[PDB]
RNA sequence: CCCGCAGAAGAAGCACCGGCUAACUCCGUGCCAGCAGCCGCGGUAAUACGGAGGGUGCAAGCGUUAAUCGGAAUUACUGGGCGUAAAGCGCACGCAGGCGGUUUGUUAAGUCAGAUGUGAAAUCCCCGGGCUCAACCUGGGAACUGCAUCUGAUACUGGCAAG
RNA sequence: UAGCUAGUAGGUGGGGUAACGGCUCACCUAGGCGACGAUCCCUAGCUGGUCUGAGAGGAUGACCAGCCACACUGGAACUGA
């Protein structure tokens, strides 16, 4: 039920006194298609183990989204370090257009119809949680309607 | 003087003429007064081929425009055809 | 009625003629600011009833000299 | 100087939000009281309420639901340096619909969908999400 | 132009069988089939992403006999038309002279159906048809001419197309050697294997 | 940044230099090999790198690489020279074209004939 | 354009295969010869040079060079910043300029609304039609984001008048 | 490139044009343009369009069509609608 994939695989040194120790890093994403995303980095010394608990991290620490109709519900911008997000409601068939990290998380999350932009630096780590942190602080028209005391035709 | 006639376009061996009112001089492509129709001798069945905004010409023509020998026939044949 | 134009008449030494600025307040092509632009004009008025500073209407008409092609119509708000 | 008073009420009251102050009070101004209505109605506050004769203070009493702050943005859109008009085709929605515009038009401050189904533009005051 | 190289090379580098050869003799005995062609075929390298979507491509058009530049302009035209681009490139696709011919059954491969076309043994709406990506349109009855009607290449063809499974979208008489262009097919009509969304992202790098 | 300042002043494009300014925006040029010599690579390659200094058409004293193994050039030998940098040898911007005017082909090349003028082999 | 004749007959190359970027092996040389858009490769096991075999991509074309826009939010109006990365004048005063607390009245310049005229034809786009198909030609629309004039609105900004 | 201009800016009257007009002449007035960039220098025919770009923009003005200017170089008029 949950489609995970794996985002980037980077290699990372520590520098001993013997020489240079390296060790890998796995960032992975998460996600039921239904709405759900949530993505995990991860640490290991091989690239394997670095995944697997990745994908551990990313089943844990997920957050829900309102999709409306396979499509995100208004323009969202996301922000972190480097990345600076841009996010579009785009019509039912487009597809999505967004660039890599942030076609993944959109895609296991379960949005078909988007149009994104990653402005600024696009390292995939920061590009991701800034992704998610978009998802996150968008609401839904229901949640609109709860917070300024409307029905959902008054607010359209 | 002004006068009504034929405008070649189209392609090489398949010529569609725009038939437009214009000042004589200009060039026959080029600057002209009004657009009063066109005519396609390569037209097939089932196509009309002629059209002429009758009503258009006859108010130039009592402006005083002449007529080239060719939108006279075409003027000729549209009132018979239809 | 005439199509017409009010403007200030910037000088008036010139006998017979002011000069009328005209003040459009357009917008700006890309950055989108209001700017205030300026449309000088010399105008032929007989009698030289304007004085300098003052607002006076103007309509454009067949060209009196060199660069002389607007008279006034009219005098208002002509306080010093 | 105080160069614009609108942005500085807008200003106050996300700072109010930011801060969970129950009220948020300034000096009361016609335009001011006209978007301190709108606001109102659209439901991005509880209440206002002029207070004085010789220098009135208006003070809203803003809105809270589950912890978190009901107007979740408002930006300034026009303002002193840059005046924005737009024409009736040309009314922003703000937050896809979900969020409001307060536009000042020709038959007064009124929320963006209002200025539109009415059929006339003016100044787009500021959005609120 | 025309591809005119190996088939069942083309069909081993792609993984799939792609209907290059007539389907008497299966494609398992005519090659191997698991493995890829040439001297490092047995190693399987690990595709990324521009890979797989490429590999799609490449497939759909072996498939079909179109060549890159009719691929792209295809897929501008199905961009351009209404509704959704992966659907319209394949309804396109299918329109194709060719195709129909060879879904109707009036040969045995693509390639067969396509000389066909072009020495003239086609006629579309009673109208001898030479392009094999001439557009056929709804309720256009397509047919063999005499002249090609008594070959028996055709009547094998159509025994072979007999053994394959019959498109909905047209209806074909056998006998008359003429088919019915119906109705432009629908994706459900088409195979599922068939991935659009690679082409199109692909077309939009 | 603020729009009056904008307005005042407004915002300059950025100016890109040509990287081969000697073409002028030509795609080609002919020349007359003023001298034919070899030279010294940049910091991490060895090698003798032959290069020719080339007066053009238009004035331009240039200097051009000349790719393939072994060349016939020599002075007063007119060649085509073509836009493009040897990256490890610093100020040559421009290759030879090989197979043209005064330039042979590559001997006995087999692969990337058209870009070293080789001539289809029986 | 059609009909007839003969016979697979007369008709496939170009680039690339270290990563970016789809495609790998052997031989030759040994920091030389050479390659290169970037990063880099070659000092005797070179998937990076040259040849071969094999493969990949385009195809009557395929490569290279030049040139413009894109990516480049890398001139940032939409859409950037300035403690330490490039960037706050050494500090003040101050004219032009930019901006202007709050109420009422008036004006209607900005602003907004409606109408009228124009915005040539071609082009772009949409639904069609004609060349066997396409390119190409073509009917009718839409569009031409603009400009002007007239008649309205009085929130906001401007002017004027009093506070 | 920060100052430029003496028919220069305006007036009156004659003359000239098919036509208004310093278009020209005589006199009178002392003006006119300019930091909203005059003057000077470099480059350039302009537009419908073209390419590109999500757009806003950037680049461009071959072909087709509208407009302008030129016809060895520099002046001049005659004929003529
Ligand atoms: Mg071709
Ligand atoms: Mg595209
Ligand atoms: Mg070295
Ligand atoms: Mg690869
Ligand atoms: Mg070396
Ligand atoms: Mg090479
Ligand atoms: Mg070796
Ligand atoms: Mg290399
Ligand atoms: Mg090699
Ligand atoms: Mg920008
Ligand atoms: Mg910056
Ligand atoms: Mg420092
Ligand atoms: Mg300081
Ligand atoms: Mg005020
Ligand atoms: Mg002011
Ligand atoms: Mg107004
Ligand atoms: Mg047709
Ligand atoms: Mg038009
Ligand atoms: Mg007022
Ligand atoms: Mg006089
Ligand atoms: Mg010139
Ligand atoms: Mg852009
Ligand atoms: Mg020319
Ligand atoms: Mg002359
Ligand atoms: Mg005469």
């Amino acid at each position: 039920e949950l489609q995970e994939k794996l985002i980037a695989v980077n290699r990372v040194s520590k520098t001993v006194k013997g020489g240079r120790i390296f060790s890998f890093t796995a960032l992975t994403v998460v996600g039921d298609g239904n709405g759900r995303v949530g993505f995990g980095y991860g640490k290991a010394r091989e690239v394997p183990a670095a995944i697997q608990k990745a994908m551990e991290k990313a089943r844990r620490n997920m957050i829900n989204v309102a999709l409306n109709n396979g499509t995100l519900q208004h323009p969202v911008k996301g922000v972190h370090t480097g990345s600076r997000v841009f996010m579009q409601p785009a019509s039912e068939g487009t597809g999505i257009i967004a660039g890599g990290a942030m076609r993944a998380v959109l895609e296991v999350a379960g949005v078909h119809n988007v149009l994104a932009k990653a402005y600024g630096s696009t390292n995939p780590i920061n590009v991701v949680r800034a992704t998610i942190d978009g998802l996150e602080n968008m609401n839904s028209p229901a949640m609109v309607a709860a917070k300024r005391g409307k029905s959902v035709e008054e607010i359209l | 003087m002004v006068t009504i006639r034929l405008a070649r376009h189209g392609a090489k061996k398949r010529p569609f003429y725009q038939v437009v009112v214009a000042d004589s001089r200009n060039a026959r492509n080029g600057r002209f007064i009004e657009r009063v129709g066109f005519f396609n001798p390569i037209a097939s069945e089932k196509e009309e081929g002629t059209r002429l905004d009758l009503d258009r010409i006859a108010h130039w023509v009592g402006q005083g425009a002449t007529i080239s020998d060719r939108v006279a026939a075409l003027i000729k044949e549209v009132n018979k055809a239809a | 009625k005439i199509r017409t134009l009010q403007g200030r008449v910037v000088s008036d030494k010139m006998e017979k003629s002011i000069v009328v600025a005209i003040e459009r307040f357009v917008k700006h092509p890309i950055y989108g600011k209001f700017i205030k632009r300026t449309t000088k004009l010399h105008v032929h008025d007989e009698n030289n009833e304007c004085g300098i500073g003052d607002v006076v209407e103007i309509r454009e008409c067949r060209p009196l000299s060199k660069t002389k092609s607007w008279t006034l119509v009219r005098v208002v708000e002509k306080a010093v | 100087s105080m160069q614009d008073p609108i942005a500085d009420m807008l200003t106050r009251i996300r700072n109010g939000q930011a801060a969970n102050k129950a009220a948020v009070t300034m000096p009361s101004s016609k335009l001011k009281v006209a978007i301190a209505n709108v606001l109102k109605e659209e439901g991005f506050i509880e209440d206002f309420k002029v207070e004085g004769d010789t220098k009135p203070e208006l003070e809203l009493t803003l809105k809270y639901f589950q912890g978190k702050a009901v107007v979740e943005s408002i930006q300034r859109v026009s303002r002193p340096g840059l005046r924005i008009y737009k024409r009736k085709d040309e009314l922003p929605k703000v937050m896809a619909g979900l969020g409001i515009a307060v536009v000042s038009t020709s038959k007064g401050v009124m929320t963006d969908r209002a200025a539109r189904q009415a059929g006339l533009g003016g100044e787009i005051i500021c959005y609120v999400a | 132009a025309r591809y005119l190289g190996p088939k069942l090379k083309l069909s081993r580098r792609e993984g799939t069988d792609l209907f290059l050869k007539s389907g008497v003799r299966a494609i398992d005995t005519k090659c191997k089939i698991e493995q890829a062609p040439g001297q490092h075929g047995a190693r399987k390298p690990r595709l990324s992403d521009y890979g797989v979507q490429l590999r799609e491509k490449q497939k759909v058009r072996r498939i079909y006999g179109v060549l890159e530049r009719q691929f792209r302009n295809y897929y501008k035209e199905a961009a351009r038309l209404k509704g959704n681009t992966g659907e319209n490139l394949l309804a396109l696709l299918e329109g194709r002279l060719d195709n129909v011919v060879y879904r109707m059954g009036f040969g045995a491969t693509r390639a067969e159906a396509r000389q066909l076309v072009s020495h003239k043994a086609i006629m579309v709406n009673g109208r001898v048809v030479n392009i094999a990506s001439y557009q056929v349109s709804p309720n256009d009855v397509v047919s063999i001419r005499e002249k090609a009607k008594k070959q028996s290449r055709v009547k094998a063809a159509l025994e072979l197309a007999e053994q394959r499974e019959k498109p909905t979208w047209l209806e074909v008489d056998a006998g008359k050697m003429e088919g019915t262009f119906k109705r432009k097919p629908e994706r459900s009509d088409l195979s599922a294997d068939i991935n659009e969304h690679l082409i199109v992202e692909l077309y939009s790098k | 940044a603020t729009v009056n300042q904008l307005v005042r002043k407004p915002r300059a494009r950025k100016v890109a230099k040509s990287n081969v300014p000697a073409l002028e925006a030509c795609p080609q040029k002919r020349g007359v090999c003023t001298r034919v010599y070899t030279t010294t690579p940049k910091k991490p390659n060895s090698a003798l790198r032959k290069v020719c200094r080339v007066r053009l058409t238009n004035g331009f004293e240039v200097t051009s690489y000349i790719g393939g193994e072994g060349h016939n050039l020599q002075e007063h030998s007119v060649i085509l020279i073509r836009g493009g940098r040897v990256k490890d040898l610093p100020g040559v911007r421009y290759h030879t074209v090989r197979g043209a005017l005064d330039c042979s082909g590559v001997k006995d090349r087999k692969q990337a004939r058209s870009k070293y003028g080789v001539k289809r082999p029986k």
